[PDB]
């Protein structure tokens, strides 16, 4: 075959790499990723403590938590003192992205203006995200944490003064429903992705049970267009 | 000229007759296409029969007939 | 305080004041004519046959 | 006060904006019409390296011209063969995020980036036949994008915190800091006598800074846009950046303006990478439309589009010697076209 | 990084033992090793060939069949079992590694040797010299002509320069041609034709004194060469 | 001598308008397959980026009703002037013509399998469809070739008694008996057996995508249904006049001249149904995919 004895050899090389790299590539496929959203104080540091199994990474802090025989990542965008959009592209492709909002920031102002409320500074921060370009098919799974804190605090502080236009009483179990009516109607399509609302604890385990019945409703999406199904 | 194909006859007639009621005898073996013999006896009027070869006076008109035409 | 950042642009931009700009016709001058004298000796201005090209197939 | 300080600061910038004016004395088009034209020229993808198993962020051709580096997001690096289609190495990265590499001149070692921001320099001529990380360089502050070698000893870093830096490989400290920059850093290029380099930033400004001092030289303002890539002349006299307006702006050095613009009607897509060829006569811009069009470094017809790849075109390379021109899709697979 | 390994002995002919190659230092797993052994009286011969991973395995003509080669990841060992050994392998072994890619160097390290004692179409590379007087100062020129063409059809030819002082095992000194190996000082220099070759030496000391064998690698079986020594 | 015609034998009536329509049904059979089909592969082979495991049963399977296409004009022209071919053609078209008949149903239930890993084992747990698509595609078509051997080598095209040529079975004096055996490969494994395992890997899929609320779950909830239906309404009513037949053959239905012409009728109008699963065939799996289309469409722009 007009080839040599190194040259030969070095073939045999070449697929034995190769063979590695799809001994590895099986299990790339099985790992799941999922981007995390949200401010450096509304929620962030308190699901990721849930289940965590696993400072130089100054950029990326990454969680290499698993459940139920499945490998989950996490990759918590905190570290990046940039604008969103310049690096937004790296992580397309991703399977999820969990957005936090705390339910307790209605009666809280911003820290260097006396202005744009951290719900309605996240109102923007969605529809940045959610209505991307790049980000059409990655499903946001949302979490509303922070409910043990607005349910004692509506009382005396009616959630009006978030929401000029609010028509409503104050009960959390309409005042959440409330809330998360406009959070579910901020995508610009209906179909292509759909948000997992979840009103979690301060103290449930049911949240790693619940992304795993988000993340797996992805991978049946995402594989019902490849087989030609959906 | 066709995709399926069976036997000719399915029921025997074994009753006594003329031997010389017939004129024109129709020879059938068994080949691929029948797992028996048949043969068949017809009148001018019509009427086609079919006899069964195992049966004693049955054979011995069939070669008679060849014999004599 | 804020003036300081802003304050060390000026004397910086002094420099870009002083270096010596030639014509931008002499520049392109020798732009085109430095293409023309290596011309011959880049593969991806005339394609080159099979013999001498290593990325045969 | 800061107003009259920052006043002087703005009629500053009169006299350089004039002085330009006051160059311009002949444009590139009409000292170049009477040029014969280069016209259509068509290329074949001779090579499809379909290694990887995710998007292709990186890429860079060795000196030998032969060897070619390549990085994707799965966490690995691997050394191909571009003659013969072979992995001669599979380094397998510390962090999945890798938005850069590069192959020493020498060709002992292959620097990868990352946006965990820290430039781990890998070691190939080695005994015992492994590839080790010879060191971790870090220190900065934002995320890394694109990072050269001057020689074995020292290398050059792009960062999001608007500052290149200049490493040295046998301590870890770092020697310059080319401060100066709003907009934070995508892509740069040595020089060719690799005394100056230019990099672009995300405020529609490249900067022509030296190794020597640790100061910039000549600003450049002629974009409108964040510019996303950029590229040396092959003579160390010019440079063309390419941006998110879909203009290759080419520049020059010793004039200090913009000379030309190559902008299309049908084009509105953004720009990835640009990378001239040898010569300076045949500027290949990677557009991100899944295209790849070949743009006439003097005048501004187009020529053949090295169409072909199924997603965007993420980086270009131009080999030294100038037989074949290498692009990296973000789909698993490099073409190695010629 | 080493090569050791252990063995040997008096051997009735007609029996059968195992040669045990321990190594540690490097990656195991990516070498190709070899085997090579080495008469009391006599230059180089090879014996078998294995690849990473078990994948493609060679042998000499000589060792065809009555010898088996193995190699032990994990154990990070290599083993050679020889059956129906005769009196004419009373030399001893030696344990040569090779890793194979685009700028590599084959044959970069050898082992130590175990002496193993009975008691009772290929490239054919010939050297003239033999024995032949030098001074320190001097320059030396060594010429090793083959029967085939080495230049392959691919621009790399492939011919080995050994150095084997006396009492030590033999070192790499120059891979395909006019290529330095790696911890050679830079006195040495290799040229070649495609059928003659010739190693040339600026300056040598007392530590260059030894026997200088010649290996091509451009088909298996690759054959060494006679031994060319080096007189004072 | 009396009279009756309850033993008279009728004759195997061959009506001018009946071959009419089945050398016209054939021809644009056929012509329909040659385009469908070969569309199906002319898309996959140009785009080369991105072919999923799916992409792998899509081109066997079109090359299986390609291949089953060519066979089509063979079988009309003998129709009516009869299998004047020759013995050798007849053994080599029947073998052509039931190895697809097999590995184009069987890929069927191939593809069910693979659709219900990757649907009901949606965490990566048992999914080994990662390299096996190479593997499982050949044994589809392996196990077919096993499986057309009976009918290859032994049919010779003899010479019935009054009546044309005819690719028929030639064996021993138990012609009929023999068959009977045969019979079972294509009701045991063209039938049976890839309808259990399609019940069964879509009898979960079904499940899940009930129990689930995915985006739009419907479409993908109705195309099962689909061609499961198309699978029942093709293939079944074929082998229940062909398991009738069975039934008279060995003397458990009452035989009469009046149904003898009609099974003959029902057998060979029944089978058009058989072969119209090769040109619905590209149109309920390659046309009806999100990713096909969008691939069809850069092929035409190019």
């Amino acid at each position: 075959c007009t080839l040599s004895a190194e040259d030969k050899a070095a073939v045999e090389r070449s697929k034995m790499i190769d063979r590695n790299l799809r001994e590895d590539g099986e299990k790339a496929a099985r790992e799941v990723k999922l981007l995390l959203l949200g401010a450096g104080e509304s929620g962030k540091s308190t699901i990721v403590k849930q289940m965590k199994i696993i400072v130089k990474t100054t950029g990326i802090v990454e969680t290499h938590f698993t459940f139920k025989d499945l490998h989950f990542k996490m990759f918590d965008v905190g570290g990046q003192r940039s604008e969103r959009k310049k690096w937004i592209h790296c992580f397309e492709g991703v399977t999820a992205i969990i957005f936090c909002v705390a339910l307790s920031d209605y009666d809280l102002v911003l820290a260097e203006d006396e202005e744009m409320n951290r719900m309605h500074e996240s109102m923007k921060l969605f529809d940045s995200i959610c209505n991307n370009k790049w980000f059409t098919d990655t499903s946001i799974i949302l979490f509303l944490n922070k409910k043990d804190l607005f349910e004692e605090k509506i009382k005396k502080s009616p959630l009006t003064i978030c929401y000029p236009e609010y028509a409503g009483s104050n009960t959390y179990e309409e005042a959440a429903a409330y809330i998360q009516c406009q959070f579910e109607d901020l995508n610009k399509r209906k179909d292509t992705k759909e948000i997992y609302t979840h009103f979690t604890c301060a103290t449930d385990t049911k949240n790693v049970q619940f992304v795993f019945d988000a993340v797996t409703d992805v991978i049946i999406k995402n594989n019902l267009k490849d087989c030609g199904l959906f | 000229s066709a995709k399926e194909l069976r036997c000719q006859c399915i029921k025997t007639y074994s009753k006594p007759f003329h031997p010389k009621f017939i004129k024109e005898l129709r020879v059938i073996e068994s080949g691929p296409h029948c797992a028996n013999t048949e043969i068949i006896v017809k009148l001018s009027d019509g009427r086609e029969l079919c006899l069964d070869p195992k049966e004693n006076w049955v054979q011995r008109v069939v070669e008679k007939f060849l014999k004599r035409a | 305080a804020s003036i300081a950042q802003a304050r060390k642009l000026v004397e910086q931009l002094k420099m870009e004041a002083n270096i010596d700009r030639i014509k931008v016709s002499k520049a392109a001058a020798d732009l085109m004519a430095y293409c023309e004298a290596h011309a011959k000796e880049d593969p991806l201005l005339t394609p080159v046959p099979a013999s001498e090209n290593p990325f045969r197939e | 006060e800061l107003d009259q300080l920052r006043q002087e600061a703005e009629q500053l910038k009169n006299q350089i904006r004039d002085a330009r004016k006051a160059c311009a004395d002949a444009t590139l088009s009409q000292i170049t019409n009477n040029i014969d034209p280069v016209g259509r020229i068509q290329m074949r993808t001779r090579r499809t390296l379909r290694g990887h198993l995710a998007k292709i962020y990186a890429m860079h051709w060795g000196t030998d011209s032969r060897l070619l580096v390549s990085a994707s997001q799965d966490g690995k690096l691997i050394i191909w063969d571009s003659y013969t289609t072979n992995k001669v190495h599979a380094i397998p990265l510390r962090s999945s995020w890798v938005m850069t590499c590069a192959y020493a001149p020498s060709g002992n070692y292959v620097a990868c980036g990352g946006l965990d921001n820290i430039c781990s320099i890998y070691n190939l001529k080695t005994r015992e036949g492994n590839v080790r990380v010879s060191r971790e360089l870090a220190g900065h502050t934002g995320y890394l994008s694109c990072c050269r070698f001057l020689d074995d000893n020292q290398i050059v870093t792009s960062s999001g915190d608007t500052t290149c830096a200049l490493w040295d490989i046998e301590t870890g400290q770092q020697t310059t800091t080319f401060t100066g920059h709003t907009g934070d850093v995508m892509s740069l290029s040595l020089a060719p006598d690799t005394r100056l380099f230019v990099s672009g930033a995300c405020d529609a400004s490249a900067k022509l800074w030296d190794v020597r001092e640790g100061m910039c030289r000549q600003t450049f303002t002629g974009h409108e846009s964040d510019i996303n890539a950029i590229c040396f002349f092959p003579n160390g006299n010019a440079f063309a950046t390419g941006s998110d307006d879909a203009t290759c702006r080419l520049f020059d050095l010793r004039a200090d303006q913009e000379l030309m613009t190559y902008s299309h009607d049908n084009i509105i897509c953004g720009i990835t990478s640009v990378s001239f060829s040898k010569s300076g006569r045949l500027l290949l811009a990677g557009y991100d439309d899944f295209n790849c069009n070949v743009w006439d470094a003097l005048k501004a017809d187009r020529a053949g589009v090295l169409a072909g790849h199924d997603n965007r075109v993420s980086c270009l390379g131009v080999t030294d010697d100038g037989m074949a021109v290498a692009t990296g899709s973000w789909d698993s697979f490099l073409k190695i076209w010629n | 990084v080493q090569l050791v390994e252990s063995g040997g002995g008096l051997v009735q002919p007609g029996g059968s033992r195992k040669l045990s190659c321990s190594a540690s230092g490097f990656a195991f797993s990516s070498f190709g090793m070899h085997w090579v052994r080495q008469a009391p009286e006599k230059g180089l011969e090879w014996v078998a060939y294995i690849s990473s991973g078990s994948g493609t395995i060679y042998y000499a003509d000589t060792v065809k069949g009555r010898f088996t080669i193995s190699r032990d990841d994990p154990k990070n060992t290599l083993f050679l079992q020889m059956t129906s050994l005769r009196s004419e392998d009373t030399a001893m072994y030696y344990c040569v590694r090779s890793i194979y890619y685009y700028g590599s160097s084959p044959f970069d390290f050898w082992g130590q040797g175990t002496t193993l004692t009975v008691s009772s179409s290929d490239i054919v590379m010939t050297q003239a010299t033999s024995s032949v007087p030098v001074t320190p100062g001097e320059s030396v020129s060594i010429s090793c002509r083959s029967s085939k063409s080495l230049l392959h059809s691919n621009g790399n030819t492939y011919l080995y320069w050994f150095l084997q002082r006396p009492g030590q095992s033999p070192q790499l000194l120059i891979y395909r041609m006019s290529n330095l190996a790696s911890g050679v000082p830079d006195r040495f220099s290799g040229s070649g034709s495609g059928t003659a070759f010739t190693l040339t030496i600026s300056r040598l000391e007392a530590e260059d004194v030894g026997v200088y064998y010649c290996m091509q690698h451009l088909e298996y079986p690759l054959t060494f060469g006679a031994g060319t020594k080096l007189e004072l | 001598p009396p009279a009756d015609e309850d033993y008279s034998p009728c004759m195997l009536e061959t009506e001018t308008l009946n071959k009419y329509v089945v050398i016209i049904a054939y021809a644009l059979v056929f012509l329909l397959s040659l385009l469908g089909n070969s569309l199906v592969m002319l898309v996959i082979l140009y785009s080369r980026v991105g072919r999923s495991v799916t992409d792998v049963y899509l081109l066997n399977l079109a090359l299986a009703d390609l291949l089953f296409a060519l066979t089509l004009p063979i079988w009309a022209a003998s129709k009516v002037n009869g299998w004047i071919f020759g013995t050798f053609l007849c053994k080599v078209v029947s073998l052509l013509k039931e190895v697809n008949f097999y590995s184009g149903i069987l890929l069927l239930a191939c593809i069910s399998v693979d659709r219900y890993l990757a649907i009901v084992h949606a965490t990566r747990t048992l999914t080994q469809k990662r390299h096996l698509v190479k593997f499982v595609c050949l044994g589809c078509w392996g196990l077919s070739m096993n499986l057309s051997l009976p009918f290859f080598l032994f049919r010779q095209a003899y010479h019935p008694n009054n009546s044309s040529p005819v690719c028929y079975e030639v064996l021993g004096n138990d012609t009929a008996k023999w068959r009977m055996v045969l019979r079972i490969l294509p009701h045991t494994f063209g039938f049976i057996v890839p309808l259990f395992v399609m019940l069964f890997c879509y009898g979960f899929t079904l499940r899940t995508l009930f129990k689930a609320h995915m985006g739009q779950k419907h479409r993908a909830m109705r195309v099962i249904f689909a061609v499961v239906l198309i699978f029942l309404l093709c293939w079944l009513p074929y082998n229940l006049v062909l398991l009738a037949d069975t039934l008279m053959r060995t003397q458990v239905i009452q035989e009469s001249c009046e149904r003898r012409n009609n099974i003959g009728r029902a057998l060979d109008a029944t089978e058009i149904l058989g072969f119209l699963h090769s040109c619905l065939n590209p149109i309920i799996y390659a046309f009806i995919g999100q990713n096909f289309r969008h691939g069809f469409l850069k092929i035409l722009a190019m």
